[PDB]
C-alpha cells in the first residue's frame, strides 16, 4: 500500500514490477534531463544585453533538433517494449482465479476443482478494528498462493470497473461480456492492497481489492474451509 | 489437471472466445455421447477447461437458455 | 455604428461604478451557479 | 412560364435601406415575426420545462 | 454533352431500373414467418418506446414481427 | 506600446473598493452555500 | 469596396436557428422522458422557418444582387466540399460500428454473422432495384448539369424531374422494406447498424430530394445561368455524396453482412 | 441598432467579442467546479456526498473548461478577431454562418447546465462511457442532455471549421500563397482541419450512446451483441484530435507573443513550424488508443500505440526549440504577455515530457486512471493553453478594446497564477505514481498530504482568477487610449489602430509579385 | 434547345461589374496580384487607391515567408522599410 508523503511507486512485489520501476527510473532520467536543459537554455537566452535581430539560417540546427530526439525516442522504445512483451510472454500458471466487478463490491470465483466463490466488500469506517486502514481492508480477503503464477480473469456484471493491484504492477479493466486475463506472481507473503480504477457510480471510491500472499498448503486449506 | 493450459488459438488479454468454445466443445460432445449412448467421461477435458475459464454467472445463463430453447450457439 | 474605444463592446463603460456592478453580476453569476446547483442537488 | 428574374433584380436593388431578410415587403416581416415569436416564446417554454424537470 | 447522358439515362439507366423493377416484382410475395423464439438478442426492451403503448416498434408489421412474447 | 494617461483615472482608494467588490462577488455566494451545506 | 466579396446585412436567421436547435434538443429529450411532443413541435418547425428565410436570402443576395462574384462563387465551393468531408466522416462512425459488432461477432449472438434468428434481406431484390435506382439517379444529374451549360432549359427540366423521381422512388422503395423486414431496430446490433446507418442515409436522401426539388423550381423561374448555378452543383455534389454512401451501405451491410 | 449589431451580427470583431465574453462567463463556472473538486478532495472525509454529486462535479468541470472556455477563446474568440486582419481580409468567407456558430453555445451550455440540475446529473467523466452512461446505471434525462449539449457544440465547431478553412484558403491577397501566412492563422486552419474531420465521428458515437438509451439499440451492449469498448475507440478518435485542437491555436499565439517580445520580425524556423504544425496534427490521428491500454488489446496493437505516440515528441520539440531559438538574441521585452509566453515553453514541455511516459503501455498500466494523469494534462491545458490563452489576451486586449492594461497588476497576476496551478498540480504527480486513482470523492489516510496541498494550490489560483476580473475592470475604469505599437510592419492586425474600425480592409491591401 | 439567361443577359451588381471589367482587362475589386516594376526612384510600384492612403504588403525577395506591412500616402513615393523598393500611391 501507498506510505505517507510517498513520492514515487509502492515497492515491487513481483518480477515485472521491478522491471517497471528500473525503466521509469531510465525515463525519468530523461525527462529531469530535458525540462532541465530548456529551463537553462530559457535563462540563456534571457541573461544578455546583446542582440542579433536579423534572419537566422534554420536548416543545419534543425538536423540536430529531430535527431537527437529521435535517438531518445529509440532509448525509451526499446526497453519500453521489451518490459511489454515480456508480460505478453507464455508462463503456465498453477491457478486461475476470476474477479467480477459489481456496483459496488467485487466478487472472486475459484473453479479450478470446486465451486468457491464469495464477495468482497469495504470494511466501513465505524467498523474498522484497530490498526486497519481506512477505505482499504475488506471483509473477504483474495488469499492466494506466493511464488506461483496465477491467472486472473476479470469481468463485470454491470457498469465498467478495473482491478488494480500497483504494488503487483496490475491494472485490467472489467468489462461486461468479455473475459480480460492477467498473470500475478507475487516474489513475498503479504497484504497487497488495490483499488477500483474505472468510475462506476456513486461508491466507486470505496470498493477494494485485498491480495492476501501464503504457502500453498495454507491456500489449499483456507480454500476447502471457504467451500 | 491444476487449470487450463495456455490455448494458441486464444493467445490475447481477451479470453471470451476461450471460455465459449470450450462450453459449446463440452456440451456438442455430450450430446454425441447421450445420442449414441456412449459415454459423456470423453469430455471431461472440456468440462474442465470452461468451469476454470467461465464465469459462473455466464454459465448459469448459458445453461438456463439451453433449458428455455433459447441458446444462440449451435449444440 | 459607434466606433471607438468602450464603443465596440455590447456594456457600457460610460460610469465605471455601473461597469463595476454589470461585471460583479456577470462574473459573479457565473462562479456561483455551480454552488446553487451542488446546493439544489443536496436539497433533493 | 416567363423569365421575371430582371423584375425581382430591380424590387432587391431598391435604395430603400431594408436588410435582404425584410426587402420583399410586407410577407417578409409578418413571416420573422411569426419565426421570432415562436423561437422567443419555444426558449421560455424550454426554460419553463427545465423548472419542472429539477425538481421530482 | 448532354446528348451522349441523355443517351445513357434512356439507353442504359432507365433500362437496368425496369429490368430490377422486373426482378423484383418477380420475387415479391410474403415468405412464410420463422417460428417465434425468445432469444434474449432480439426484442431489446431496456427502456418503452416513446410511442404507442412502449412495445411496438416504429415500422411494426404484426405479419413479421413478433412482440417479446411472440406474434400478435 | 505607448498611450494616452487615463481620461478617467482609478485613485488608490477607487482600486481598492472595486478589488473588494470584485472579490465580494466570488467569495459572499460561495461562502454562504458551502457555510450552510450541513443545513442541506 | 475594392474586393469582390460579400459583407452580409445584419441577419436573425443564426439565432432563429440556434433555438431551433435548443427547442429540437430540448423537445426530443421531453419526448424521450416527459411524454410530451410540443417542444419537438415547435423546434422543428422554427428549424424549417429559418432554413427557408435563409437559403431564401441567399437566393435574394445572389440571383436579385449580385454579390456572388467569381471570389464569392469560389468560398461556396470550398464551403460545400468540407461541409461533405464532415458527412463522410459521420457516416464512417457507424461503418466502424457495423464493422466491429460483424467481425467479432460475440457468443450473445450465437458467435456467427449474422446473427442466430436474423433473416437478411435477399440483396438481389429490392435493395439491387435502390441501387440501381440511385445509380440512374447520378446519371440524370449528370445529363441534367450538360442541359444547363448547353443553354437547353427543357432538357435540363426533363432531366432534373427525373433524377427527382428515381430519388422517391428510392425513399418508397426504402419505406416499404423497413415495414417489410422482419427484424427491427431492437434486434440487437444487426437492426441497431441496419436501421440507424440506412436510416440516416434515408434522412440524407430527403434532404438531397429537397435539394434538387429547390433547385428544379429555381430552374422554372430562370435564376440559373448557363454559367452561374452554385445551387444546381451544390446539389449534383451531394446527391453524388448520397449515391457513394449507398453504394457502401450496399456492399457492406447488404451483401458482405447477410 | 444595439440587436442588430449584437444579437444579428456579420462581423468577425464584434463576433470574436461575444466568443471572448461568452469564453470568459465559462471560465468562471469551470473555476467554481474546480473549487468544489478540491474543497472535497482538501481533507480526508466526505465533504459534498459520495462519487455522484461529485462525478457530477468533475464532468461538468471537463465539458466547460474544454467546450465552453478554450475552444470559443482560443477559435471563436482570437481566431475571430485576429484571422481576417492577418490577411487583409473585409470578413470570414460565411459572415452570418459564423453568428450562428456563436449563437449555438449559449443553448450547448443551457442544456450542460439542465443535465446537473434534472434527476442526479451526468456523473459519467467527460468520455460519457457505457454502461455507467447507459439508461440503466444513469436512468433518467441528464446523459441525454449532455449528449445533446455536445451535439450542439459539435455543430458550431463543425461550422466554425468550414468558414476558417475557407476563409485562409481562399480570402488572402492574390500575391500571398500560404507560405506567406502568420503562424497563427496556420495554427486556426490545421486546428479547423482536425475539427472537421474528429467531431462529426464523436456525434456518430454520441448518437449511438443516445439511441442505445431511448431507441432499444444495442451498439455499446453486450446482451445484444454490442461492445461497450467500441464506444471508447469512436470517442477517443475525436478525443486524442481534441487535445490537439485545444493546444495548436495557443502554439500560433506562443509564436506570435515570443517574436514581437523578443523584437523579432519573424518566427525562428517558419516553414519548420508549420511541418511541426501539420506534422502533430496528422499524427494526431493515429494514436488514439493509448487513452485504452488497459482495456485488454493484442501485444502488437499496444506496441503499435506506443511508438506512434512517441513519435509526437518530434514535430513538438522542434517548435519549443525554434521558440528558444526566436528569443536567443532578441531584445527582450519583459511585458506580462511575455511571461506567460516563457510559462507556457517550461510548463507545456514537462506535461509533454510526462504525456511521452505514459505513451509506454507497460507503464501506463500501473499510471493509468492515476491522478500521473490529471497531472500531465492540467500542466499541457491549465498551465499550456491557459498560460497562452492569457498571454495572448494581456496581448491583445488594447487592439481589441483600444485601452491598456496596468502592466504591474497583469505581472502580479501571472506571479499569483504560476505559484497557484504549480502548487496544485505538482503534487499529483506523487499521488499518481503512488496509486491515488482518478474520479475518487476520497482517498485512503496515506495521500492526505499532497491532496491537502493542492486543494491549497487550488485557492491561489481563485485569488488570480479574482484579481484578473478586477484588472479588466481597472483598465475600463482608467481609460488610457493606445497611442502607439511597435513592429506594425510584421504585425497586420495592429495596422488599422486600436480598436480598428468596424469595417477593415474595404480597400484591400496591395501585395505585388 | 434554348431558354437558360446568359451572364451577360441576366448577371447583375457586382458580379455584373466585375464580369464587364475583366472583358476590358480591368481590375476595380483588385482579384489579381499586380506585377512589380524595377521599384526604383524613377520606376516606383503604382498603388492605386479609391482614397489618399493604402497599405502596402512587401515580400521584398521570392519565397520570403514575412510579409512587410505599412501604409503608403498620397504624394511623394515611400520605401519598403525592409528591402528599400519604391511604391508611389495613384489616388
Ligand atoms: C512554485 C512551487 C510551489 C509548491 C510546489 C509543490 C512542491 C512539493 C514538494 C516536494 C518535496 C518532497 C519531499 O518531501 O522531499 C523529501 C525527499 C526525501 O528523499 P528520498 O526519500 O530519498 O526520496 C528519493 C526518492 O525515493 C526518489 O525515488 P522515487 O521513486 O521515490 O522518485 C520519484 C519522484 C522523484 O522526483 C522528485 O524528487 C521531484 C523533484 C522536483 C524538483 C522541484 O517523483 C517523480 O517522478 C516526480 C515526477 C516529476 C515530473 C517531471 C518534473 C520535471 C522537473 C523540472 C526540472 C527543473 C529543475 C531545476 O527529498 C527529495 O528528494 C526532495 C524532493
Ligand atoms: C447558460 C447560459 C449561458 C450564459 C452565457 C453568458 C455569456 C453570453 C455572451 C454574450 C454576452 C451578451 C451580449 C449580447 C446580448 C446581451 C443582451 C443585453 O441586454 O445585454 C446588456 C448588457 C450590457 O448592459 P449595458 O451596459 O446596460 O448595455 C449597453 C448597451 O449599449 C445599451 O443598449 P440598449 O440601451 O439598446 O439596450 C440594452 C439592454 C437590453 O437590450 C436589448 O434590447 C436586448 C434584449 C434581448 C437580449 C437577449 C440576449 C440575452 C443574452 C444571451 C446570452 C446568455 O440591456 C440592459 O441594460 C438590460 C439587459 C439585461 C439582460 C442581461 C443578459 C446578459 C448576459 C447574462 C449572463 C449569464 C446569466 C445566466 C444565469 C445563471 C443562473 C444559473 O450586456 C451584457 O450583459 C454584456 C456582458 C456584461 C459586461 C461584462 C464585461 C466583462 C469584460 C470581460 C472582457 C472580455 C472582452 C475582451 C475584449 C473587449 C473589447 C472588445
Ligand atoms: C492540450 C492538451 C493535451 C496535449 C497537447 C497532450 C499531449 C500529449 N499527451 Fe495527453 N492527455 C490530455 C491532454 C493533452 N495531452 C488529456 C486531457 C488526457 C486525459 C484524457 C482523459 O482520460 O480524460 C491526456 C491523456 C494522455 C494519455 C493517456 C494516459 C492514460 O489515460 O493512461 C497519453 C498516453 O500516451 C497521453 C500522451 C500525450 C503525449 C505523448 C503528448 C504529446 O503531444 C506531448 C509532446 C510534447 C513533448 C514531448 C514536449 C516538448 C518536446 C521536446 C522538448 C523535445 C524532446 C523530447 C523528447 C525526446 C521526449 N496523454
Ligand atoms: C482546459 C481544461 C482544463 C483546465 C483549465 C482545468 C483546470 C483545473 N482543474 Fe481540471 N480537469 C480537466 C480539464 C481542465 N481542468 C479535465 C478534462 C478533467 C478530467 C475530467 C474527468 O475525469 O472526466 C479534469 C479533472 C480535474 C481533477 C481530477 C478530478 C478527479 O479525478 O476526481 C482535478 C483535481 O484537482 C482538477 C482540478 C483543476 C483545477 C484546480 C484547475 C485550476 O487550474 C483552474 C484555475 C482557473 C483557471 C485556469 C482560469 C480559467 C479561466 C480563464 C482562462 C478565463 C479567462 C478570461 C478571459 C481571457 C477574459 N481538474
Ligand atoms: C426511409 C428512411 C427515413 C427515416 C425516417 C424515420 C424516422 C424519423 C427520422 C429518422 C432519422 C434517422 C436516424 C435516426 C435514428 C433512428 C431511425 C432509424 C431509421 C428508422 O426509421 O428505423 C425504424 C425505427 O425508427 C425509430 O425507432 C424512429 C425513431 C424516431 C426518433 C428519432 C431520434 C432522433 C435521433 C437524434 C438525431 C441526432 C442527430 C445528430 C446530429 C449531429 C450533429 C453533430 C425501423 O423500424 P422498426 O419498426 O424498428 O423496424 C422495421 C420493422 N418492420
Ligand atoms: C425532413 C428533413 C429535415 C432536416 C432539414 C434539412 C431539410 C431540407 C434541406 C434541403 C437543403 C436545401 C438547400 C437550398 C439552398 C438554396 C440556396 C442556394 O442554392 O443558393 C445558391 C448558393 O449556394 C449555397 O448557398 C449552398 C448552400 C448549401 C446548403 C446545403 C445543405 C445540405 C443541408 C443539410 C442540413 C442538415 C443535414 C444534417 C443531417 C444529420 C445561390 O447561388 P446560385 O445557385 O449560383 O444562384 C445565383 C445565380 O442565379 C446567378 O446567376
Ligand atoms: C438533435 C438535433 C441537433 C441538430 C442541431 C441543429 C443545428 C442547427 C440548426 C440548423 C439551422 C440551419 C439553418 C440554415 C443554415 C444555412 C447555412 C449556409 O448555407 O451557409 C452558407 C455557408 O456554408 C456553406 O456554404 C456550406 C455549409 C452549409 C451547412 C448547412 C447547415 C448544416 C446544419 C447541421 C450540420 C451538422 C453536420 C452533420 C455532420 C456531422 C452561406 O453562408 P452565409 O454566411 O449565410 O452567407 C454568405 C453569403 O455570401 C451568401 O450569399
Ligand atoms: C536552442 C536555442 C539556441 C538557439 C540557436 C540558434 C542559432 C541560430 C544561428 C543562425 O543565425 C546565424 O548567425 C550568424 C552570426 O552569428 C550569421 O552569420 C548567420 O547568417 C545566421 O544564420
Ligand atoms: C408560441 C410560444 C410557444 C408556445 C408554448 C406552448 C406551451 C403550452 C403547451 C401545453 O402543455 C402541455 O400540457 C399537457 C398537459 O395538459 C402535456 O400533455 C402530456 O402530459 C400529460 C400530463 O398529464 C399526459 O397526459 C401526457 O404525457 C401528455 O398528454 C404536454 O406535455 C404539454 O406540452
Ligand atoms: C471556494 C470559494 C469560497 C472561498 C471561501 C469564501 C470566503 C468566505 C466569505 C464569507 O462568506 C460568508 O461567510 C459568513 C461567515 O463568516 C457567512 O455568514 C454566516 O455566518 C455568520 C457568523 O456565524 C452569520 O452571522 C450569518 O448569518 C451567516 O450566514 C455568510 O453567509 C457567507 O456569505
Ligand atoms: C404555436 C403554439 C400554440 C400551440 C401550442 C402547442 C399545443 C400542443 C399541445 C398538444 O399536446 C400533445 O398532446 C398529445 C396528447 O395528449 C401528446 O401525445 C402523447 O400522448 C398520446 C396519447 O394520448 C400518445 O399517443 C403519444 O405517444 C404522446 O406523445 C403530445 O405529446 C403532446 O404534444
Ligand atoms: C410546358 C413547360 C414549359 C416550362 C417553361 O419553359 O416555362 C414544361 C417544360 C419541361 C416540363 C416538365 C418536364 O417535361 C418533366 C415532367 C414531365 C411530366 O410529364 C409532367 C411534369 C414535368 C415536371 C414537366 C412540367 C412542365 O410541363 C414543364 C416544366
Ligand atoms: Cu467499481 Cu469504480
Ligand atoms: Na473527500
Ligand atoms: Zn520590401
Amino acid at each position: 500500500m501507498a506510505y505517507p508523503m510517498q513520492l514515487g511507486f509502492q515497492d515491487a512485489t513481483s518480477p515485472i514490477m521491478e522491471e517497471l520501476l528500473h525503466f521509469h527510473d531510465h525515463t525519468l532520467m530523461i525527462v529531469f534531463l530535458i525540462s532541465s536543459l530548456v529551463l537553462y537554455i530559457i535563462s540563456l537566452m534571457l541573461t544578455t544585453k546583446l542582440t542579433h535581430t536579423s534572419t537566422m539560417d534554420a536548416q543545419e540546427v534543425e538536423t540536430i533538433w529531430t535527431i537527437l530526439p529521435a535517438i531518445i525516442l529509440i532509448l525509451i522504445a526499446l526497453p519500453s517494449l521489451r518490459i511489454l512483451y515480456m508480460m505478453d510472454e507464455i508462463n503456465n500458471p498453477s491457478l486461475t482465479v476470476k474477479t467480477m466487478g459489481h456496483q459496488w463490491y467485487w466478487s472472486y470465483e475459484y473453479t479450478d476443482y470446486e465451486d468457491l466463490s464469495f464477495d468482497s466488500y469495504m470494511i466501513p469506517t465505524s467498523e474498522l478494528k484497530p490498526g486497519e486502514l481506512r477505505l482499504l481492508e475488506v471483509d473477504n480477503r483474495v488469499v492466494l498462493p506466493m511464488e506461483m503464477t496465477i491467472r486472473m480473469l476479470v469481468s463485470s456484471e454491470d457498469v465498467l470497473h478495473s482491478w488494480a493491484v500497483p504494488s503487483l504492477g496490475l491494472k485490467t479493466d472489467a468489462i461486461p461480456g468479455r473475459l480480460n486475463q492477467t498473470t500475478l506472481m507475487s516474489s513475498r507473503p503479504g497484504l497487497y492492497y488495490g483499488q477500483c480504477s474505472e468510475i462506476c457510480g456513486s461508491n466507486h471510491s470505496f470498493m477494494p481489492i485485498v491480495l492476501e500472499l501464503v504457502p500453498l498448503k495454507y491456500f489449499e486449506k483456507w480454500s476447502a474451509s471457504m467451500l | 489437471y491444476q487449470t487450463a493450459p495456455f490455448d494458441s488459438r486464444f493467445p490475447n488479454q481477451n479470453q471470451t472466445r476461450n471460455c465459449w468454445q470450450n462450453y459449446l466443445d463440452f456440451h456438442r460432445c455430450e450430446k454425441a455421447m447421450t445420442a449414441k449412448g456412449g459415454d459423456v467421461s470423453v469430455c471431461e477435458w472440456y468440462r474442465r477447461v470452461y468451469k476454470s475459464l467461465c464465469p459462473i454467472s455466464w454459465v448459469s445463463t448459458w445453461d438456463d437458455r439451453r433449458a428455455e430453447g433459447t441458446f444462440p450457439g449451435k449444440i | 455604428y459607434e466606433e471607438g474605444p468602450g464603443k465596440n463592446i455590447p456594456f457600457s463603460v460610460e460610469n465605471k461604478w455601473r461597469l463595476l456592478a454589470m461585471m460583479t453580476l456577470f462574473f459573479g453569476s457565473g462562479f456561483a451557479a455551480p454552488f446553487f446547483i451542488v446546493r439544489h442537488q443536496l436539497l433533493k | 412560364f416567363e423569365n421575371r428574374v430582371a423584375e425581382k433584380q430591380k424590387l432587391f436593388q431598391e435604395d430603400n435601406g431594408l436588410p435582404v431578410h425584410l426587402k420583399g415587403g410586407a410577407t417578409d416581416n409578418i413571416l420573422y415575426r411569426v419565426t421570432m415569436t415562436l423561437c422567443l416564446g419555444g426558449t421560455l417554454y424550454s426554460l419553463y420545462c427545465l423548472g419542472w424537470a429539477s425538481f421530482p | 454533352g448532354a446528348r451522349t447522358w441523355r443517351f445513357l439515362t434512356f439507353g442504359l439507366a432507365l433500362p437496368s431500373v425496369a429490368l430490377c423493377t422486373l426482378n423484383s416484382w418477380l420475387h415479391s410475395g410474403h415468405r412464410e414467418r420463422p417460428a417465434f423464439i425468445p432469444y434474449h438478442h432480439l426484442r431489446i426492451r431496456t427502456k418503452p418506446f416513446s410511442w404507442g403503448d412502449g412495445n411496438h416498434t416504429f415500422f411494426h408489421n404484426p405479419r413479421v414481427n413478433p412482440l417479446p412474447t411472440g406474434y400478435e | 506600446i505607448t498611450a494616452k494617461p487615463a481620461k478617467t483615472p482609478t485613485s488608490p482608494k477607487e482600486q481598492a473598493i472595486g478589488l473588494s467588490v470584485t472579490f465580494l462577488s466570488f467569495l459572499l455566494p460561495a461562502g454562504w452555500v458551502l457555510y450552510h451545506l450541513d443545513n442541506y | 469596396q475594392t474586393h469582390a466579396y460579400h459583407m452580409v446585412n445584419p441577419s436573425p436567421w443564426p439565432l432563429t436557428g440556434a433555438l431551433s436547435a435548443l427547442l429540437m434538443t430540448s423537445g426530443l429529450t421531453m419526448w424521450f422522458h416527459f411524454n410530451s411532443m410540443t417542444l419537438l413541435m415547435i423546434g422543428l418547425t422554427t428549424n424549417m422557418l429559418t432554413m427557408y428565410q435563409w437559403w431564401r436570402d441567399v437566393i435574394r443576395e445572389s440571383t436579385f444582387q449580385g454579390h456572388h462574384t467569381p471570389a464569392v462563387q469560389k468560398g461556396l465551393r470550398y464551403g460545400m466540399i468540407l461541409f461533405i468531408i464532415s458527412e463522410v466522416l459521420f457516416f464512417t462512425g457507424f461503418f466502424w460500428a457495423f464493422y466491429h459488432s460483424s467481425l467479432a461477432p460475440t457468443p450473445e449472438l450465437g458467435g456467427c454473422w449474422p446473427p442466430t434468428g436474423i433473416h437478411p434481406l435477399n440483396p438481389l431484390e429490392v435493395p439491387l432495384l435502390n441501387t440501381s435506382v440511385l445509380l440512374a439517379s447520378g446519371v440524370s444529374i449528370t445529363w441534367a448539369h450538360h442541359s444547363l451549360m448547353e443553354g437547353d432549359r427543357k432538357h435540363m427540366l426533363q432531366a432534373l424531374f427525373i433524377t427527382i423521381t428515381l430519388g422517391v422512388y428510392f425513399t418508397l422503395l426504402q419505406a416499404s422494406e423497413y415495414y417489410e423486414a422482419p427484424f427491427t431496430i431492437s434486434d440487437g446490433v444487426y437492426g441497431s447498424t441496419f436501421f440507424v446507418a440506412t436510416g440516416f442515409h434515408g434522412l440524407h436522401v430527403i434532404i438531397g430530394s429537397t435539394f434538387l426539388i429547390v433547385c428544379f423550381f429555381r430552374q422554372l423561374k430562370f435564376h440559373f445561368t448557363s454559367n452561374h448555378h452554385f445551387g444546381f452543383e451544390a446539389a449534383a455534389w451531394y446527391w453524388h455524396f448520397v449515391d457513394v454512401v449507398w453504394l457502401f451501405l450496399y456492399v457492406s451491410i447488404y451483401w458482405w453482412g447477410s | 441598432m444595439f440587436i442588430n449589431r449584437w444579437l444579428f451580427s456579420t462581423n468577425h470583431k464584434d463576433i470574436g467579442t461575444l466568443y471572448l465574453l461568452f469564453g470568459a462567463w465559462a471560465g468562471m463556472v469551470g473555476t467554481a467546479l474546480s473549487l468544489l473538486i478540491r474543497a472535497e478532495l482538501g481533507q480526508p472525509g466526505t465533504l459534498l456526498g459520495d462519487d455522484q454529486i461529485y462525478n457530477v462535479v468533475v464532468t461538468a468541470h471537463a465539458f466547460v473548461m474544454i467546450f465552453f472556455m478554450v475552444m470559443p477563446i482560443m477559435i471563436g474568440g482570437f481566431g475571430n478577431w485576429l484571422v481576417p486582419l492577418m490577411i487583409g481580409a473585409p470578413d470570414m468567407a460565411f459572415p452570418r454562418m459564423n453568428n450562428m456558430s456563436f449563437w449555438l453555445l449559449p443553448p450547448s451550455f443551457l442544456l450542460l447546465l439542465a443535465s446537473s440540475m434534472v434527476e442526479a446529473g451526468a456523473g459519467t467523466g467527460w468520455t460519457v462511457y457505457p454502461p455507467l452512461a447507459g439508461n440503466l446505471a444513469h436512468a433518467g434525462a441528464s446523459v441525454d442532455l449532455t449528449i445533446f449539449s455536445l451535439h450542439l457544440a459539435g455543430v458550431s465547431s463543425i461550422l466554425g471549421a468550414i468558414n476558417f478553412i475557407t476563409t485562409i484558403i481562399n480570402m488572402k491577397p492574390p500575391a500571398m500563397s500560404q507560405y506567406q501566412t502568420p503562424l497563427f492563422v496556420w495554427s486556426v486552419m490545421i486546428t479547423a482541419v482536425l475539427l472537421l474531420l474528429s467531431l462529426p465521428v464523436l456525434a456518430a458515437g454520441i448518437t449511438m450512446l443516445l439511441t442505445d438509451r431511448n431507441l432499444n439499440t444495442t451498439f455499446f451492449d453486450p446482451a445484444g451483441g454490442g461492445d461497450p469498448i467500441l464506444y471508447q475507440h469512436l470517442f477517443w478518435f475525436f478525443g486524442h484530435p481534441e487535445v490537439y485542437i485545444l493546444i495548436l491555436p495557443g502554439f500560433g499565439m506562443i509564436s506570435h507573443i515570443v517574436t514581437y517580445y523578443s523584437g523579432k520580425k519573424e518566427p525562428f524556423g517558419y516553414m519548420g513550424m508549420v511541418w511541426a504544425m501539420m506534422s502533430i496534427g496528422f499524427l494526431g490521428f493515429i494514436v488514439w488508443a493509448h487513452h485504452m491500454f488497459t482495456v485488454g488489446m493484442d501485444v502488437d496493437t499496444r506496441a503499435y500505440f506506443t511508438s506512434a505516440t512517441m513519435i509526437i515528441a518530434i514535430p513538438t520539440g522542434v517548435k519549443v526549440f525554434s521558440w528558444l531559438a526566436t528569443l536567443h538574441g532578441g531584445n527582450i521585452k519583459w511585458s506580462p504577455a511575455m511571461m506567460w509566453a516563457l510559462g507556457f515553453i517550461f510548463l507545456f514541455t514537462v506535461g509533454g515530457l510526462t504525456g511521452i511516459v505514459l505513451a509506454n503501455s507497460s507503464l501506463d498500466i500501473v499510471l493509468h486512471d492515476t491522478y500521473y494523469v490529471v497531472a500531465h494534462f492540467h500542466y499541457v491545458l491549465s498551465m499550456g493553453a491557459v498560460f497562452a490563452i492569457m498571454g495572448g489576451f494581456v496581448h491583445w486586449f488594447p487592439l481589441f478594446s483600444g485601452y491598456t492594461l496596468n502592466d504591474t497588476w497583469a505581472k502580479i497576476h501571472f506571479a499569483i497564477m504560476f505559484v497557484g496551478v504549480n502548487m496544485t498540480f505538482f503534487p499529483q504527480h506523487f499521488l499518481g505514481l503512488s496509486g491515488m486513482p482518478r474520479r475518487y470523492s476520497d482517498y485512503p489516510d496515506a495521500y492526505t498530504m499532497w491532496n491537502t496541498i493542492s486543494s491549497m494550490g487550488s485557492f491561489i489560483s481563485l485569488t488570480a482568477v479574482m484579481l484578473m476580473v478586477f484588472i479588466i475592470w481597472e483598465a475600463f475604469a482608467s481609460k488610457r487610449e493606445v497611442l502607439t505599437v511597435d513592429l506594425t510592419t510584421t504585425n497586420l492586425e495592429w495596422l488599422n489602430g486600436c480598436p480598428p474600425p468596424y469595417h477593415t480592409f474595404e480597400e484591400p491591401t496591395y501585395v505585388n509579385l | 434547345g434554348g431558354g437558360v439567361p446568359t451572364d451577360e443577359e441576366q448577371a447583375t451588381g457586382l458580379e455584373r461589374e466585375v464580369m464587364l471589367a475583366a472583358r476590358k482587362g480591368q481590375d476595380p475589386y483588385n482579384i489579381l496580384a499586380p506585377k512589380a516594376t524595377s521599384g526604383t526612384k524613377e520606376d516606383p510600384n503604382l498603388v492605386p487607391s479609391i482614397t489618399n492612403k493604402r497599405i502596402v504588403g512587401c515580400i521584398c525577395e521570392e519565397d520570403n515567408s514575412t510579409v512587410i506591412w505599412f501604409w503608403l500616402h498620397k504624394g511623394e513615393a515611400q520605401r519598403c522599410p525592409s528591402c528599400g523598393t519604391h511604391y508611389k500611391l495613384v489616388p
